[PDB]
């Protein structure tokens, strides 16, 4: 309800004739950091017991 | 090393027997590093093994 837009209207003659760049909810996704955390990283090792 | 703070701490020395150690110094501080291990921990043998 108090949100902030992104608005755009193009012709699909430009756009037809060659696609956007890869915008999707997927593309934040696989933009981001990390989509896993899964084995520690390399630096750190491990605890020895 | 702990000679090398004798001889300036005490004064006895020059820049040359200086110089001379300090092609020793980096040799070993790099001969060294080939024996150690990835966790950043150092071993006898090490590396190739
Ligand atoms: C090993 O070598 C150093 C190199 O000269 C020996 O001289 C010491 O050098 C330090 C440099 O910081 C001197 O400190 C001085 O402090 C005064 C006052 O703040 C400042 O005006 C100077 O610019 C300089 O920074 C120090 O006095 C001098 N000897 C000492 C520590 O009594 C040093 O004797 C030897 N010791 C080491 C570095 O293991």
């Amino acid at each position: 309800p108090q949100s902030v837009c992104a608005l755009r209207a193009v012709d699909q003659s430009v756009l037809l004739m060659k696609p956007d760049a890869e915008l999707s909810a997927s593309s934040v996704y696989n933009l981001l950091p990390e989509k896993d955390l899964t084995g520690f990283p390399g630096p750190l090792n491990d605890q020895d017991n | 090393i702990y000679v090398l703070d004798y001889l300036n701490e005490t004064q006895q020395l020059t820049p040359e027997i200086k110089s001379k150690a300090i092609g020793y110094l980096n040799t070993g501080y790099q001969r060294q590093l080939n024996y150690k291990h990835y966790d950043g921990s150092y071993s006898t043998f090490g590396e190739r093994y």
